[PDB]
């Protein structure tokens, strides 16, 4: 069930109904690649697949002196957001990986098996995953059948199957030499689809947080960092940061906003009110998790994967601003302006149109044609047999999902200023600010009769 | 000076466990290979068992895998190969090898040869306590006699541990006596048999008794070698 | 794993030359140059002679060579002398990602001329029967050079079980001396025609026969 919520008192409109997954902390693990010690060939074999399979060593080569060089340097209102460092704990993780006899033990820990538990030296338990043993397969494998004194192969299979195993590495190269070590969203060559599952489902986490993870793997893949770490001892690791989702199935609810406007026939005359709070609002813990950035969280059919990281700690009272943007307790975001330009903002279930001045506003059905012409001020429409708006040069597509709107009557709230004491060069003000505002420009006018 | 020294030359039962120790001194020990190779009682050599230089990619021989289980300890310079369910056949002397090619190289190929062996620790696998010997002579075939030259000796059979000591006429014939090397039987017990080369024409007027001495099971029996009708 | 195929007894003359077999597969020899030659003295370890087909370390001398035809890798000693009586064994990587050794090659260098073996079989004695055990005792001796093969024969069909061979031991008179034991059960022994050891020496069979009666 999804439902949306029109205020025409304040040209806003949220849609309520959805289930939180938020990010709340990271899960590191270490997947590991045993890479051979390959040196030189004697042999100036011209036989033609000879010359394919020198080919491909030299690419093999190539690629793990590649990863060397890599390995031997270190990997509205947004603007009221913290600054986190994304990768803190996958380097961190790292730095551990580069001491002394630990690359070791994860690789001796792996020698019977290709998933394990290693306890680092600091005390913390990563999970470790052998994704591919080169090392075995070119010592078992491909060794001998270069080597031989005759030197020829005996069969095409043996060249194709080397680059078939070989050309995973050669991909997760190419991917962290563009990126500088660190890839996100973090792709099927470095961890595929059965290897996270398989992760995910040996991670220590309850059953709903791995159901929740497993049915959403490209998401976790886009919420996850790929760290470039150490190649030593014919052992290549990189570290997989994997997000940790500790608030699940809270209530989530999108708030979007749009200029309200005065609507009269002077140019200029007119004022204009945009609330700036729009984004994510998620119950959490007590309080409400608010995500000015929009774009930094994922809508999957009702359930919202954000990031807390992009996320400011608000009392639960912020959500009084939707029925009445004038309570005592909270203080509303707002701008003012005069600039009355006309767009429109695609919601959940409908369509809020600022409309103004001379710009042509519609809506559209795709059997019918124009089904409503709007009108100066700022209005909505629903999503139900309505397909397309128009608001000047600008056609938008409404979002078809299924759910019920409604649409809340309410006096545009706009109409309450007076214009010549009402400050319209607000681009971070709030309720209370245009009020004490509008007193210091009352005051002005009224002590100046105070001497008459 | 570069030496392997592999020490704890005990015994073991059969079915149980034993792990060797191999020491190395004098060079850079992680970064070479290393090699177990056993010998037979008399036979030839045998390749086991060979660690990388790390202890990662180890090899081990298709008469062997399953059973032993070769390790490294860089930080101790010492190599080790387990061994469990121990066998008769496993009674060998168990040599310590380098390998032939310096490097962080794992592939069995690049250092397949040994440069530097070890000196070699007894390894016997036995169930057998100490038991005293038993004498039989091993008397001369009357028709097989008249040619010049005769031959008799005794049969030291199913003793334990070694060594024993033969003579004959307690110490009064030396010329043509010749003692073999013993051999260890199935059942575990060492079996052994000394022989005399004798003047066919004095073997009816000449007694001929061999001095059997077992001192580790405090056995001392005497046989008297004589013809048979 | 299989072993390689080495001839197990070489006579030799100081100033001579001579060769070592070393017959696999192509798999093991006949495969890679990766073949080792080795030299080990009684008593003491083995030592590297030749490493891969030709190369030879430090220390020996010029007088070793080795080569490799077909599946046959030779091992040549260019003018022999008393130090180079010893056994030989040959390794080679085994295509299994394992390490095989060769059965073994005993070197003699001739400082006696050949003697042949004189053998002699013994049949269970009188007082070995009461304790419900027999064991027939073929004794080789006085032979040069110490490399003989035993083959046991009842009626005449071969028995292999419960055979143990001595290696051949030097006497008092600079003669190598062997042993070999059948052991049998008192009901085995009085059911069958004849026991027989077959003694192989540098070619030539001596062949002794016994008989319970
Ligand atoms: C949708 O239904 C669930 C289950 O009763 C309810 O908790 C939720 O509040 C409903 N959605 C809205 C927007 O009320
Ligand atoms: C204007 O109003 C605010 C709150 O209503 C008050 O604190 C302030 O003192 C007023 N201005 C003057 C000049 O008194």
């Amino acid at each position: 069930n999804i439902t949306e919520e029109f205020y025409q008192s304040t040209c806003s409109a949220v849609s309520k109904g959805y289930l939180s997954a938020l990010r709340t902390g990271w899960y590191t693990s270490v997947i590991t690649i045993e890479l051979s010690n390959i040196k030189e060939n004697k042999c100036n074999g011209t036989d033609a697949k000879v010359k394919l399979i020198k080919q491909e060593l030299d690419k093999y080569k190539n690629a793990v002196t590649e990863l060397q060089l890599l390995m031997q340097s270190t990997p509205f209102l947004g603007f009221l957001l913290g600054v986190g460092s994304a990768i803190a704990s996958g380097v961190a993780v790292c730095k551990v990986l580069h001491l002394e006899g630990e690359v070791n033990k994860i690789k001796s820990a792996l020698l019977s098996t290709n998933k394990a538990v290693v306890s680092l030296s600091n005390g913390v338990s990563v999970l470790t995953f052998k994704v591919l043993d080169l090392k075995n397969y070119i010592d078992k494998q491909l060794l001998p059948i270069l080597n031989k004194q005759s030197c020829s192969i005996s069969n095409i299979e043996t060249v194709i199957e080397f680059q078939q195993k070989n050309n995973r590495l050669l991909e997760i190269t190419r991917e962290f030499s563009v990126n500088a070590g660190v890839t996100t969203p973090v792709s099927t060559y470095m961890l595929t689809n059965s290897e996270l599952l398989s992760l995910i489902n040996d991670m220590p986490i309850t059953n709903d947080q791995k159901k929740l993870m497993s049915n959403n793997v490209q998401i976790v893949r886009q919420q996850s960092y790929s760290i470039m770490c150490i190649i030593k001892e014919e052992v290549l690791a990189y570290v997989v940061q994997l997000p940790l989702y500790g608030v699940i199935d809270t209530p989530c609810w999108k708030l979007h906003t749009s200029p309200l406007c005065t609507t009269n026939t002077k140019e200029g005359s007119n004022i204009c009110l945009t609330r700036t709070d729009r984004g994510w609002y998620c119950d959490n813990a007590g309080s409400v998790s608010f995500f000015p950035q929009a774009e930094t969280c994922k809508v999957q059919s009702n359930r919202v994967f954000c990031d807390t990281m992009n996320s400011l700690t608000l009392p639960s009272e912020v959500n009084l601003c939707n029925v009445d943007i004038f309570n005592p307790k909270y203080d509303c975001k707002i701008m003012t302006s005069k600039t009355d330009v006309s767009s429109s903002v695609i919601t959940s279930l409908g369509a809020i149109v600022s409309c103004y001045g001379k710009t042509k506003c519609t809506a559209s059905n795709k059997n019918r044609g124009i089904i409503k012409t709007f009108s100066n001020g700022c209005d909505y429409v629903s999503n139900k047999g309505v397909d397309t708006v128009s608001v000047g040069n600008t056609l938008y597509y409404v979002n078809k999902q299924e759910g019920k709107s409604l649409y809340v009557k309410g006096e545009p709230i706009i109409n309450f200023y007076d214009p010549l004491v009402f400050p319209s060069d607000e681009f971070d003000a709030s309720i209370s600010q245009v009020n004490e505002k509008i007193n210091q420009s009352l005051a002005f006018i009224r002590k100046s009769d105070e001497l008459l | 000076q570069v030496q392997l020294v592999e020490s704890g030359g005990g015994v073991v039962q059969p079915g149980r466990s034993l792990r060797l120790s191999c020491a190395a001194s004098g060079f850079a020990f992680n970064n070479f290979a290393m090699h177990w190779v056993r010998q037979a009682p008399g036979k030839g050599l045998e390749w086991v068992a060979v660690v990388s230089y790390d202890g990662t990619s180890p090899y081990y021989a298709d008469s062997v895998k399953g059973r032993f289980t070769i390790s490294r300890d860089n930080s101790k310079n010492t190599l080790y190969l387990q061994m469990n369910s121990l066998r008769a056949e496993d009674t060998a002397v168990y040599y310590c090898a380098r390998g032939l090619g310096s490097g962080s190289y794992s592939w069995i190929g690049y250092f397949y040869a040994m440069d530097v062996w070890g000196q070699g620790t007894t390894v016997t696998v036995s169930s057998a306590s100490t038991k005293g010997p038993s004498v039989f002579p091993l008397a001369p075939s009357s028709k097989s006699t008249s040619g010049g030259t005769a031959a008799l000796g005794c049969l030291v059979k199913d003793y334990f541990p070694e060594p024993v000591t033969v003579s004959w006429n307690s110490g009064a014939l030396t010329s043509g006596v010749h003692t073999f090397p013993a051999v260890l039987q199935s059942s575990g017990l060492y079996s052994l048999s000394s022989v005399v080369t004798v003047p066919s024409s004095s073997l009816g007027t000449q007694t001929y008794i061999c001095n059997v001495n077992h001192k580790p099971s405090n056995t001392k029996v005497d046989k008297r070698v004589e013809p048979k009708s | 794993q299989s072993a390689l195929t080495q001839p197990a007894s070489v006579s030799g003359s100081p100033g001579q030359s001579i060769t070592i077999s070393c017959t696999g597969t192509s798999s093991d020899v006949g495969g890679y140059v990766y073949v080792s030659w080795y030299q080990q003295h009684p008593g003491k370890a083995p030592k590297l002679m030749i490493y891969d087909v030709s190369n030879r370390p430090s220390g020996v001398s010029n007088r070793f060579s080795g080569s490799k035809s077909g599946n046959t890798a030779s091992l040549t000693i260019s003018g022999l002398q008393a130090e180079d009586e010893a056994d030989y064994y040959c390794i080679s990587y085994t295509d299994r990602n394992t390490v095989v050794f060769g059965g073994g090659t005993k070197l003699t260098v001739l400082g006696q001329p050949k003697a042949a073996p004189s053998v002699t079989l013994f049949p269970p004695s009188s007082e070995e029967l009461q304790a419900n055990k027999a064991t027939l005792v073929c004794l080789i001796s006085d032979f040069y050079p110490g490399a003989v093969t035993v083959a046991w024969k009842a009626d005449s069909s071969p028995v292999k079980a419960g055979v143990e061979t001595t290696t051949p031991s030097k006497q008092s008179n600079n003669k190598y001396a062997a042993s070999s034991y059948l052991s049998l059960t008192p009901e085995q022994w009085k059911s069958h025609r004849s026991y027989s050891c077959q003694v192989t020496h540098e070619g030539s069979t001596v062949e002794k026969t016994v008989a319970p009666t």
